[PDB]
């Protein structure tokens, strides 16, 4: 009943954007994707003026993911379509470190917020590596059966991780043991195109079967199936906070469900064949950020 | 074939 619409407050009008995030403090935001350039720009003049980003890093390969750093500010990692791994200063636009063993395409960075030197990544060969931004070479590996989609480190520990798998499962891994997941949560039936946690107990998933899920990580349980958006087949971007999730579409439509409804409370139609192809909530605030295969950017705002 | 889920 709180929400019933997504305001536009600003947008960016533009190639797809695979990942937009915001960094430590909500402060900046970057975006990245197919054009290789890493672009920064400040959230409040975005949100202020009639746009144009304050750092712009160029890369050699195409960018599927990008990472802040949540303890130095300026540090961003990004995984890209050749499978390195690459951690940057936006202050001075050099890369600090060039992470070079995964053979494929790598889908996923994230970095950790409770050891931040800790960063994890995912790829299309197959392993989960983590890595330590004061050690050049990885400091685990996991080999697993099918390709990597996503990676992501519990917010309240890191010794767990997530990891969703084009076998359409999620595995839930304690790093301190790795000879076997802690779980594997069934239950969708197509790949896990992304995991994102809620709070240290919730984590949910996105699936190209049109569905995100819902999952208990204390109990190893399935909570909710949410449905109503079109995800076949692209990286459509999913974004979660303490109380709702964000999903992209292949409808050009953006999604919003309190975690608590399995239906969606909102959505908006960006404005073809186009998909939104990345979103980020702004912590536990109302207001994200969206974007879309066209590279446009929107700030959106859930109202009544 | 970009952002396409294996």
């Amino acid at each position: 009943t709180r929400y019933s619409r997504l305001r536009v407050i600003a947008e960016i009008r533009h190639n797809i954007v695979s990942s937009i995030e915001f960094d430590r403090d909500d402060e900046l935001f970057a975006t990245a994707g197919v054009s290789r350039c890493i672009k920064v720009f400040d959230f409040s003049s975005v949100v202020n003026e009639p746009q144009c980003p304050i750092v712009e890093m160029s890369t050699r390969s195409k960018l599927s993911c990008l990472s802040w750093n949540k303890h130095e500010k300026n540090h961003i990692a990004s995984s890209d379509y050749e499978g390195i791994v690459t951690v940057w200063d936006v202050t001075t636009r050099q890369s600090l470190m060039e992470y070079e063993e995964h053979e494929k395409r790598a889908w996923s960075v994230d970095f950790s917020r409770t050891e931040p030197s800790m960063l994890v990544s995912g790829s299309d060969d197959c392993k989960v590596k983590v890595w330590c931004t004061r050690q050049e070479a990885s400091v685990i590996n996991i080999d697993m059966k099918a390709n990597i989609c996503c990676v992501k480190y519990n917010p309240g520990s890191s010794n767990y991780i997530a990891v969703g798998s084009a076998d359409h499962h999620i595995h839930y891994y304690d790093l301190r043991n790795i000879s076997q997941p802690l779980h594997v949560f069934s239950g969708h039936k197509k790949a896990v195109s992304y995991v994102k946690f809620l709070s240290n107990n919730e984590l949910a998933s996105a699936s190209t079967d049109s569905t995100l899920r819902l999952w208990d990580v204390k109990d190893n349980l399935p909570v909710r199936t949410f449905r109503g958006h079109t995800n076949e087949k692209n990286f459509v971007g999913l974004t979660v906070n303490s109380e709702y999730l964000a999903c992209g579409s292949e409808t050009n439509e953006v999604y919003v469900y309190h975690k608590e409804i399995t239906r969606p409370v909102t959505s908006h139609r960006f404005g073809g064949s186009y998909f939104i192809s990345a979103v980020c909530w702004k912590s536990d605030s109302p207001t994200m950020l969206t974007a879309n295969s066209q590279g446009t950017i929107k700030v959106l705002v859930l109202a009544a | 074939r970009y952002a396409v889920v294996p």
